[PDB]
RNA sequence: AACCCAGAGCUAGCUGGUUCUCCCCGAAAUGCGUUGAGGCGCAGCAGUUGACUGGACAUCUAGGGGUAAAGCACUGUUUCG
RNA sequence: GGCCAGUGAGACGAUGGGGGAUAAGCUUCAUCGUCGAGAGGGAAACAGCCCGGAUCACCAGCUAAGGCCCCUAAAUGACCGCUCAGUGAUAAAGGAGGUAGGGGUGCAGAGACAGCCAGGAGGUUUGCCUAGAAGCAGCCACCCUUGAAAGAGUGCGUAAUAGCUCACUGAUCGAGCGCUCUUGCGCCGAAGAUGAACGGGGCUAAGCGGUCUGCCGAAGCUGUGGGAUGUAAAAAAACAU
RNA sequence: UCGGAGAGAGGCUCGGUGAAAUAGACAUGUCUGUGAAGAUGCGGACUACCUGCACCUGGACAGAAAGACCCUAUGAAGCU
RNA sequence: UUCACAUCGACGGGAAGGUUUGGCACCUCGAUGUCGGCUCUUCGCCACCUGGGGCUGUAGUAUGUUCCAAGGGUUGGGCUGUUCGCCCAUUAAAGCGGUACGUGAGCUGGGUUCAGAACGUCGUGAGACAGUUCGGUCCAUAUCCGGUGUGGGCGUUAGAG
RNA sequence: CGCUGGGUAGCCAAGUGCGGAGCGGAUAACUGCUGAAAGCAUCUAAGUAGUAAGCCCACCCCAAGAUGAGUGCUCUCCUA
């Protein structure tokens, strides 16, 4: 899809509060920063038919990367990087690759910011779990408590039908949390926080540009 | 305005006229125009 | 035993009558409400060649082969193509009701 | 509502193909002259 | 209205089943009667054999009816003046 | 007549009727056809409809019903007309300046049709109804005068006034105009439940009607060559099956 | 209401031992039509690489008991 | 109020639909398990609310009737075995129906269709009532299709991340 | 867990945040503009404009087994 900006990576820490000045409570959400944010590949209509910009993070050593990686990021003279991304835009005319991305000149404060990171990944999990199906009756002699019941009318049609909400593995999957505000800046820890909750447990990694509204920033259709 | 299926005139202001594949009442009175179908 | 064909000026096809605006290309996926109706003029915004395409697929055999035949046809939006270097020819047409 | 639907063998006698054409069934087979009398297929020769 | 054995391979107008080949001909689901109605008997229709016949198809003519249609002269019904 | 079988649940369709609701793929009789016991070809698939009754072989040919844009065999054939609704698959009353015609009828160079301008009175205000209305709540009645044209006045509006406005005539303007039936093809009426569902793809002729000439098309017919049955009693040849 | 968490025995994996009902042959899709009137098997269109594992059962007019309801038999039996 | 057609519309007429009660008795008797409820769906529109319009005997607010429109939504309780239906308090409204009157190899068994017993009634009687009453066993390890998820193999024209 | 009183992480809701946007496109019903056949009139059988919780895109996730199997960067293909 196009993104209204360019963001960046950064790693969720873990939770906290944040007392405001007139003694407002706000459940705040930490996320760090590791060295890397560079941009490693600028791409264009020309060559690729859409505009794009690769972005890495994550620096580890350099004996750990595949060697066609290392090809890749050896061609901008770009470090060692574990992660790769990129942020498709309407225009890349301001991007080229071995250059640095610092968050806190594209999001100064109280921005609406879009989130986007792996959930916890709960297993093979039930229907009033996965689908919040209501249960069955725990006496009166039934026998079916946390069973799905009927999963079709009967000879017509005479099959299930296709996407019925069914088990199966819940959450470890992509999501994305829409228009979170910042709370406050801090440079000198390269940390940023932000309100509200953050998908996945504290070490994961995600992706946060600026939000994207329909009629405001991204090309209507 | 009113439909049914046998559309005619009502007074002598009202005029028929086709309009997109439908025979259509057109008067000053507001109350009899109508529409076939 | 036949031969290839190329189309070019997909988009510049000629269509009788008000079918511009009453014939409903459409498809489904499974579910009881995958129905997706779409006109003539829509698809000719979308995707102007699926109406070559959809129209050929009718004609030719169903089965095996004319699964197989129908990678012999190449369709085109623009006036050009990349198929120079087996060069065609112009292709006869023994009918004289497609020229309006 | 009181109107049947036709559904069995009358399905045929409604719907079978008919032509209904003085000019189409008037038709009948092309003539042709008949071909000058033709010689025999095989003749032995003395062996 | 126990179990075993025997009469007993009881009976079953009811189900099911009934095994190689080729050739020729070829049905009926109708009527009567039946403590009968998804059974049987007779007729009708098959096959096979024998005897006696000359018709069948087509065409024309003759003969008696009381249907369609038509009609209100009878029997009933009915509108107006 | 002898010997000796099975059958005695029928089915749809056509016609003639009955019962039913002039409903039923309903039910019961009569006269026929087919299936039953019947393959093949057409009908998208589909015992009862249409053509036609399979002795067998042939990588031969002509045809029937029915068809000839592609899937899918045969003329993207010809000529005279109709439809623009994807009608072409599916049902009526009723509706209509739809469309292409047809047959009556009326009007017009001493001006028709529409458009714009001018007039659109008075009296026996009849009587009746009403507190009141000259025409306009309304009943009966609808005669007469002046004039080119005007009515016991069409519609609007007023309790009633008043007013607006119509028929009608005068001029302007120059070739057509109106009323009433009717045929063919179509439009609306025409709404259902898993998903185009009407063979499909698609077609403005590749649709409908008329006309001419070719072709495709069955296990039918013809041609060629075998087997068997009956005539029939040996063979053979022949006819029929 | 409105579910949630936890323990144990199974379930799941590995090794060993190792059944059963069932079963015309099965190379076993959906839709809408057709048909003994309710089709994976015929028609048309659509969809669909091959083959496993763990889970859920709508259909296969699933399995199980020659329907126990109704009717038939010049059947059987008990009772009045 | 006068005005047939704002809204009703007698008398009669012409239709579609296949959810009612029925007629026929074509599939199923070597079995197609029922009423209601729980759970879980999914379509139809002849529209209860929500969106957008027309007419009104629409001043306004609020209606009334009708058109387009099925995207979404359509509560919790008291009585009843129930469906239907009445009632309480609310709600934008508390819609009608199809899918074997959806769904029992998914559940429940209160009702109906076994054996016990009793009242009333009929019958001399054994017994009987689409009359009532108390009580009364619902099996099942998924082969295939189908469905929710997750792998492997091979292919994608050298092989790969 | 003998019975109880508390409880971190984890899981969970009753708890905490976010979400449902568009003067974007094309239409239905309806209102229209311009204006013939029919010197008038007519929303139209040329053309064109407004406008629905509906339709399409946009928003979120999956996705080239899309056999139509794509695109781009990088890497490897030794010895005799
Ligand atoms: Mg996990
Ligand atoms: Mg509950
Ligand atoms: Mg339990
Ligand atoms: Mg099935
Ligand atoms: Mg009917
Ligand atoms: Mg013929
Ligand atoms: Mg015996
Ligand atoms: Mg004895
Ligand atoms: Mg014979
Ligand atoms: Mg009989
Ligand atoms: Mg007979
Ligand atoms: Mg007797
Ligand atoms: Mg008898
Ligand atoms: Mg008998
Ligand atoms: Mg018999
Ligand atoms: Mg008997
Ligand atoms: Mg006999
Ligand atoms: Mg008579
Ligand atoms: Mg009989
Ligand atoms: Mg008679
Ligand atoms: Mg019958
Ligand atoms: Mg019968
Ligand atoms: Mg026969
Ligand atoms: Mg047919
Ligand atoms: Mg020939
Ligand atoms: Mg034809
Ligand atoms: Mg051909
Ligand atoms: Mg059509
Ligand atoms: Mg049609
Ligand atoms: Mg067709
Ligand atoms: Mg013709
Ligand atoms: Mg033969
Ligand atoms: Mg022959
Ligand atoms: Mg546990
Ligand atoms: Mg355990
Ligand atoms: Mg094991
Ligand atoms: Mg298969
Ligand atoms: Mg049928
Ligand atoms: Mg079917
Ligand atoms: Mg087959
Ligand atoms: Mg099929
Ligand atoms: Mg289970
Ligand atoms: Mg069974
Ligand atoms: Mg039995
Ligand atoms: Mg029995
Ligand atoms: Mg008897
Ligand atoms: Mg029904
Ligand atoms: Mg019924
Ligand atoms: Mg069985
Ligand atoms: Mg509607
Ligand atoms: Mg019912
Ligand atoms: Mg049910
Ligand atoms: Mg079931
Ligand atoms: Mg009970
Ligand atoms: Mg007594
Ligand atoms: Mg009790
Ligand atoms: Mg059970
Ligand atoms: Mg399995
Ligand atoms: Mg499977
Ligand atoms: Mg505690
Ligand atoms: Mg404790
Ligand atoms: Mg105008
Ligand atoms: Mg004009
Ligand atoms: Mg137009
Ligand atoms: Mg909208
Ligand atoms: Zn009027």
């Amino acid at each position: 899809s196009v993104d209204a900006g360019i963001g960046v990576m950064g790693t969720k820490l873990g939770m906290m509060s944040f007392f405001e000045e007139d003694g407002t409570v706000v459940p705040v959400t930490v996320i760090g920063f590791k060295e890397g944010n560079i941009v490693t590949q600028v791409k264009t209509e020309s060559t690729d038919g859409y505009n794009a910009v690769q972005v890495g993070y994550e620096r580890l050593r350099d004996r750990k990367l595949t060697m066609p990686e290392r090809g890749h990021l050896n061609k901008a003279g770009v470090i060692p990087m574990r992660h790769l991304q990129e942020f498709r835009l309407v225009s890349v005319d301001d991007f080229t690759p071995s250059q640095k991305l610092l968050f806190e000149e594209l999001f100064k404060e109280g921005d609406m910011v879009d989130i986007s990171g792996t959930t916890i990944g709960k297993g093979f999990q039930g229907g009033i779990k996965r689908h919040n199906f209501k249960r069955g009756l725990m006496t009166h002699g039934s026998k079916s408590h946390r069973a799905l019941g009927s999963i079709g009318a009967g000879t017509t049609p005479g099959h299930v039908y296709k996407g019925k909400k069914m088990p199966g593995r819940m959450g470890g999957t992509k999501t994305k949390i829409r228009k979170l505000k910042i709370m406050k800046i801090d440079t000198d820890l390269r940390v940023v926080m932000i309100k509200g909750a953050v998908p996945g447990k504290p070490g994961n990694l995600l992706r946060l540009a600026p939000a994207k509204i329909v009629g405001k920033n991204i090309p209507k259709n | 305005m009113k439909i049914r299926a046998s559309v005619r005139p009502i007074c002598e202001k009202c005029r028929l006229i086709r309009r997109r594949g439908r025979i259509i009442v057109i008067c000053s009175n507001p109350k009899h125009k109508q529409r076939q179908g | 035993m036949g031969a290839f064909v190329i189309v070019v000026n997909a988009d510049k096809v000629a269509v009788s009558g008000k079918k511009r605006t009453q014939k409903l290309y459409r498809r489904h996926s499974g579910r009881p409400g995958g129905l997706k109706e779409e006109t003539f003029d829509q698809l000719q915004k979308r995707i102007p060649e699926r109406i070559i395409e959809h129209a050929v697929r009718g004609m030719l055999p169903k089965g095996r082969l004319g699964r197989y035949l129908f990678n012999h046809l190449k369709v085109y939006k623009g006036a050009e193509h990349p198929h120079q270097a087996q060069q065609p020819i112009d292709l006869p047409l023994r009918d004289k009701r497609i020229r309006v | 509502s009181s109107r049947p639907q036709k559904k069995g063998t009358a399905h045929h006698m409604k719907t079978r193909p008919k032509k209904t054409a003085r000019w189409d069934i008037k038709r009948g087979p092309a003539v042709y002259p008949p071909l000058p009398p033709l010689p025999a297929e095989w003749t032995i020769v003395s062996s």
